[PDB]
């Protein structure tokens, strides 16, 4: 149990690019001296008289193992002892073996993984593999969760000829007793419940492979957390001793350039729907609050500085943008489309990939719009047009001659220079109820609101502001089209009460906006169910109390201070209690007369 | 300009019977987007094009299925199963893929009938015409079948060339025959050096060739 | 029903002018791209110009471009094709067409007018001269030689219709003068010769000129 030479492996499935010379180079390269993989490994198009006797050092692969359209004739990973299968090929596959053979049916016979005892997760696959020997003798259900062979071999099965490729078994033969794996079929031989793959004794010191994770020579289910539950406070300490998890590894320090998840693991880059940030002196990934950030170039910028419109050739390199460099221009040629071209007419439908976008720098200049849809609903989450454009005209929003009713942008807070332009739109309410001049960040800034429908024709067909709006006016007649509310607010939606003394779920009120209570807070009847956020803020609690906590379960196995867990017990009026220190796995009531 | 290369040129076929069209264009139709705009227009006499088929195999509407299409990259072809006497006509393909869109040359579909042998005549020309300086002496091929004649001017003897017009009627709609006239003009100076004015017609329908003829 | 009908074809010498118009209606013409291609006289069909529903952009044949101007008048919903500096190789019959299958997605054009011909020539308006083709089977054969006139068309009838079994009225040929010629045939009894008169009427409207002519035996 030690550290070992670690590699990255990939991620490139069933992709070739060059020469199967220059990829047989690339995996020589990557896999030279490698034990332990962190990724997965891809052994893919290797050719007849290759030698890839370097693949004898590895001993873990952390993701999945993919064999597949080879031709070599041996395969000699005869020291892989774990596949840990942490990600899966093909949704569900941590080993698969395919199309190993050419159209002479030639290729992979010898795959000698004698040492492979533990799959952890993930399904096994061998598919038209017509010259693979032996492998067909394995009993995998040693191995995965839920020339002939020598008859040494336990019941025919073998991975190779030898002796020495017979399948060692360290699960199906061991005693009822056992939790795990063996040395042998007596209770005796029975290993550490932490080992994976089998032990040299019964400790967890002993283990041939950790299970969860190797903190040094010991194998543990979890590393050294980072923080500790303190008794004396009831609340969550630093832990001085905590360790962050490395692959299957406990280690002090991450190694450099890495990331620390939410989870405390050492990461080279934050995920998909996350962001980094450094608070406090360590590098963390962050979950991202709505759409991660993306910035992208407008129309009239970079290659779409030919462009006339957003159309359904350029609609698509809009998914997931947050921020437009430059302008939005619609026009009515995007929904014609060009013969001439081959450009399609757009599909309205793909507008709402512009829900995402928050900002616009430029200028928003619609001048058609589906004549099926009642607003602008696409853009009801912008929040600021900047207007910087500076050779494209005056005018920094334009709505003209479209069919809608209302404006719909419901989230639009600054307009910060340019002048609007809303005209020609003979079924628009709600326009003039906005002031706009408190939009506008530039001296002078102007508006040009004309040949809607009249605004008398609008009171007198009942479009006006929602009773829950403030005087600010609205985007529409619901009252999530509120500038602002007239008092409460339930997020972005303007409502008459919070549920303060009824209804569910039950909430306090934070600057006016109702906020819930936390779910271990029991609803009060007809009175208020908390004063403020979390489960310390509880008029009473729905199961158990913690000190000042709302909880669902009394803490139970937590580590706690001086290197020791916390086990608390609850009395008759569901109150936790500590566990007397001496019953360390639990305990049902004080003292030891608690953990008999 | 994409060429398109239609064959044949010209498809006299029997109605109740099957009738294909090949078109090969210099350059492969697949557009970047996937698709292949090739398609089939029929004119057919005194109306305006009107389309067939897109895309290779799609029947615009209103098109039965006794038309079809096939083909691929640079070779394609329209298919009639049977074809009926409402379908004569000139197809063109055309490819709407690469810049400039263009047709080929239109393949003339008509109607395909038993041989007929010509009436033959020869009509000097009027004195009231050689009164103006100018002579024409016209032949008329009457009624015949199929369209394809060899009409020669012979004078004294001697085969005429670059001094004749050819004008053919499109195809009787009821006995399926053609007409030919062909005008030999000659000054009137010309005209008054010969003697024998002479016609040669070589037709599928005449066992030799026939010569009407002339005298001043 | 989608009507487009041209006009404003007519005869004119190179480097002359005329303006093609295309007049929709049955549908929503500024929803369509709309197409001129053109037909000469032993060609197959040519596309010549094209343009936006909304006249955003448009698109020229380039042996046709700075001499065709494609326009479109949205509120009388009609096409257009201005055409100057015209050359011999212009003519044509001209259509308009409608590219039905927006943005181009399954095909070209759908709706097509009724051609509108432009004709270009250095040549003068003139009535044709009308010479008889004289008879001698047995069926006998005559007719009358519509020569030298310009421009098309002639009609030609024989006895005022009366006779129109075994007519064969040729299609004008273009002689190298650059004014056309055909001629108009009948067979005939052999035995009628003698008893029957035969007379051709031949029209020109473009010259006003309309000419009865007797066919006698030779
Ligand atoms: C719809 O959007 C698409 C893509 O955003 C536009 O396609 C782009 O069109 C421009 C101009 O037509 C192309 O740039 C041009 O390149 C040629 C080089 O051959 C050059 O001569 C021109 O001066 C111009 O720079 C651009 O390549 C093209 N991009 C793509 C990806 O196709 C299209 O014009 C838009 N159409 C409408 C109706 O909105
Ligand atoms: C343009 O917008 C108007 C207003 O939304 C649409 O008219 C409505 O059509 C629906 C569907 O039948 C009716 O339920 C409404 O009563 C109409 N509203 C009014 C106030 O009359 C119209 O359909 C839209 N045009 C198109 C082409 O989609
Ligand atoms: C708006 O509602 C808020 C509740 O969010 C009100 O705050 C209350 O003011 C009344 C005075 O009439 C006090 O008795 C309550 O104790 C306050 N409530 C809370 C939750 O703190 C506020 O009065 C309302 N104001 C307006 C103008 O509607
Ligand atoms: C857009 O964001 C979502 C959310 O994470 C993601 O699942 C998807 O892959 C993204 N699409 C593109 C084109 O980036």
């Amino acid at each position: 149990l030690e550290e070992k030479k670690v590699c990255q492996g990939t991620s490139n499935k069933l992709t070739q690019l060059g020469t199967f010379e220059d990829h047989f180079l690339s995996l020589q390269r990557m896999f030279n001296n490698c034990e332990v993989v962190l990724g997965n490994l891809e052994i893919t198009y290797v050719q007849r008289n290759y030698d890839l006797s370097f693949l004898k050092t590895i001993q873990e692969v952390a993701g999945y193992v993919l064999i597949a359209l080879n031709t070599v004739e041996r395969i000699p990973l005869e020291n892989l002892q774990i596949i840990r299968g942490n990600m899966y090929y093909e949704n569900s596959y941590a080993l698969a073996v395919l199309s190993n053979y050419d159209a002479n049916k030639t290729g992979l016979k010898e795959l000698p993984m004698r040492n492979l005892q533990e799959i952890l997760h993930g399904a096994v696959r061998f598919s038209n593999n017509p010259a693979l020997c032996n492998v067909e003798s394995i009993q995998w259900r040693d191995i995965v969760s839920s020339q002939k062979c020598d008859p040494s071999c336990p019941n025919g099965s073998c991975w190779g000829a030898g002796e020495e490729n017979c399948q060692k078994l360290t699960k199906i033969i061991c005693a009822q007793q056992c939790s795990g794996r063996c040395r042998g079929k007596s209770p005796s031989d029975c290993c550490h419940n932490q080992c994976a793959a089998g032990c040299t004794g019964p400790r967890e010191s002993d283990c041939l492979v950790c299970r969860k994770f190797r903190d040094e020579a010991t194998c543990k289910d979890t590393c050294p957390p980072l923080m500790l539950y303190n008794p004396t406070t009831y609340q969550m300490d630093v832990n001085p001793e905590g360790k962050y998890s490395f692959g299957a590894t406990c280690v002090k320090k991450c190694p450099r350039n890495y990331v620390v998840t939410d989870h405390g693991s050492c990461v080279r880059a934050c995920g998909a729907d996350s962001y980094e940030m450094e608070e406090d002196g360590v590098r963390k990934c962050k979950k991202c609050e709505g759409p991660c950030r993306k910035v992208c170039n407008g129309i009239g910028i970079g290659e779409f500085k030919d462009s006339l419109s957003i159309n359904a050739t350029n609609i698509k390199h809009f998914k997931n943008c947050t921020s437009i460099s430059g302008d939005l221009h619609i026009l009515p040629v995007a929904f014609r489309g060009d013969s001439f071209t081959h450009t399609p007419p757009l599909d309205p439908q793909e507008l709402d990939i512009l829900k995402t976008v928050k900002e616009i720098t430029g200028f928003l200049l619609i001048q058609a719009w589906p004549e099926n849809r009642t607003d602008l609903h696409a853009f009801e989450n912008l929040e600021i047009i900047r207007g910087r454009t500076k050779q494209h005209g005056q005018f920094s929003l334009a709505v003209v001659s479209l069919n809608i009713t209302s404006l719909g942008l419901r989230s639009l807070k600054e307009i910060s220079d340019g002048d609007v332009i809303i005209s020609g739109n003979k079924n628009l309410c709600y326009a003039n109820t906005i002031n706009w001049k408190k939009l506008f960040g530039t001296s002078g800034q102007k508006t040009k609101i004309i040949s809607n429908r009249g605004e008398n024709s609008c009171k007198a067909t009942g479009q006006v502001c929602h009773a829950l709006c403030s005087p600010e006016g609205c985007w529409g007649p619901e009252p999530r089209d509120c500038v602002s509310c007239r008092n409460v607010s339930r997020g972005r939606e303007c409502v008459d009460k919070c549920n303060l003394l009824e209804g569910e779920p039950r909430e306090f009120v934070e600057n006016s906006e109702c906020i819930q209570c936390h779910p271990e807070c029991l609803p009060q009847a007809m009175n208020i169910t908390c004063t403020g956020r979390g489960p310390d803020n509880c008029i009473q609690c729905a199961h158990y109390i913690d000190g000042p906590h709302c909880v669902k379960t009394c803490p139970a196995g937590v580590m706690g201070e001086n290197n020791t867990l916390v086990w608390k017990y609850a009395d008759a009026g569901h109150v936790c209690h500590l566990c007397h220190p001496n019953c360390t796995y639990g305990c049902t009531g004080p003292g030891l007369e608690g953990c008999p | 300009d994409i060429v398109m290369t239609q064959t044949p040129l010209s498809l006299p076929v029997t109605p109740g019977e099957p009738a294909s069209i090949s078109c090969r264009s210099n350059q492969d139709l697949t557009h970047s987007n996937g698709n292949t705009y090739l398609e089939w227009y029929l004119q057919k006499p005194g109306q305006s094009p009107r389309l067939l088929i897109y895309k290779v195999s799609n029947r615009f509407s209103g098109v039965p299925d006794r038309f079809s299409g096939s083909g691929a990259g640079t070779d394609f072809t329209l298919r009639i199963s049977r074809v009926e006497a409402e379908d004569v006509g000139v197809y063109y393909c055309m490819q709407g893929t690469h810049w400039p869109w263009t047709f080929g040359q239109g393949t003339k579909v008509d109607i395909k009938r038993t041989v007929a042998a010509p009436s033959v005549f020869i009509f000097p020309p009027s004195d009231e015409q050689l009164k103006s300086g100018t002579a024409s002496v016209v032949c008329l091929l009457n009624n015949f079948y199929p369209r394809e004649a060899k009409v020669q001017w012979k004078v004294d003897n001697a085969l005429n060339s670059g001094n004749s017009q050819e004008s053919v009627t499109e195809q009787d709609s009821k006995d399926s025959t053609y007409s030919l006239s062909s005008t030999l003009t000659l000054s009137k100076a010309d005209y008054e050096k010969h003697k024998v004015y002479a016609c040669e017609v070589t037709h599928q329908g005449l066992s030799s060739p026939v010569t009407k003829s002339f005298n001043r | 029903e989608v009507q487009l009908v041209e006009s404003g074809g007519g005869v004119v010498q190179p480097g002359g002018s005329l303006r093609l118009s295309c007049a929709a209606s049955g549908f929503t013409f500024s929803d369509y791209d709309m197409s001129w291609i053109r037909q000469a006289p032993g060609k197959g069909l040519e596309w010549v110009s094209g343009i936006l529903g909304g006249s955003e952009r448009s698109y020229y044949r380039d042996s046709v471009k700075g001499r065709f101007t494609i326009s479109r008048d949205n509120s009388r919903k009609t096409l257009y094709l201005q055409m100057n500096s015209l050359r011999a190789e212009d003519t044509a019959v001209y259509y308009c067409a409608r590219h039905g299958s927006p943005g181009y997605t399954l095909y070209a054009w759908d709706y097509w007018g009724q051609g509108t011909t432009v004709t270009v020539s250095s040549a003068s308006t003139k009535g044709p001269s009308v010479f008889p083709l004289a008879p001698s089977g047995g069926t006998a054969a005559l007719g009358c030689l519509v020569k030298d006139y310009f421009p098309e068309p002639v009609t030609v009838s024989w006895n005022s219709g009366a006779l129109t079994s075994g007519v064969h009225t040729f299609p004008a040929v273009l002689q190298s003068s650059g004014l056309y010629s055909l001629s108009s045939v009948v067979t005939v009894p052999s035995s009628s010769l003698g008893t029957q008169t035969y007379i051709c009427n031949v029209n020109h409207k473009p010259s006003n000129t309309k000419v009865d002519k007797k066919a006698e035996p030779k």
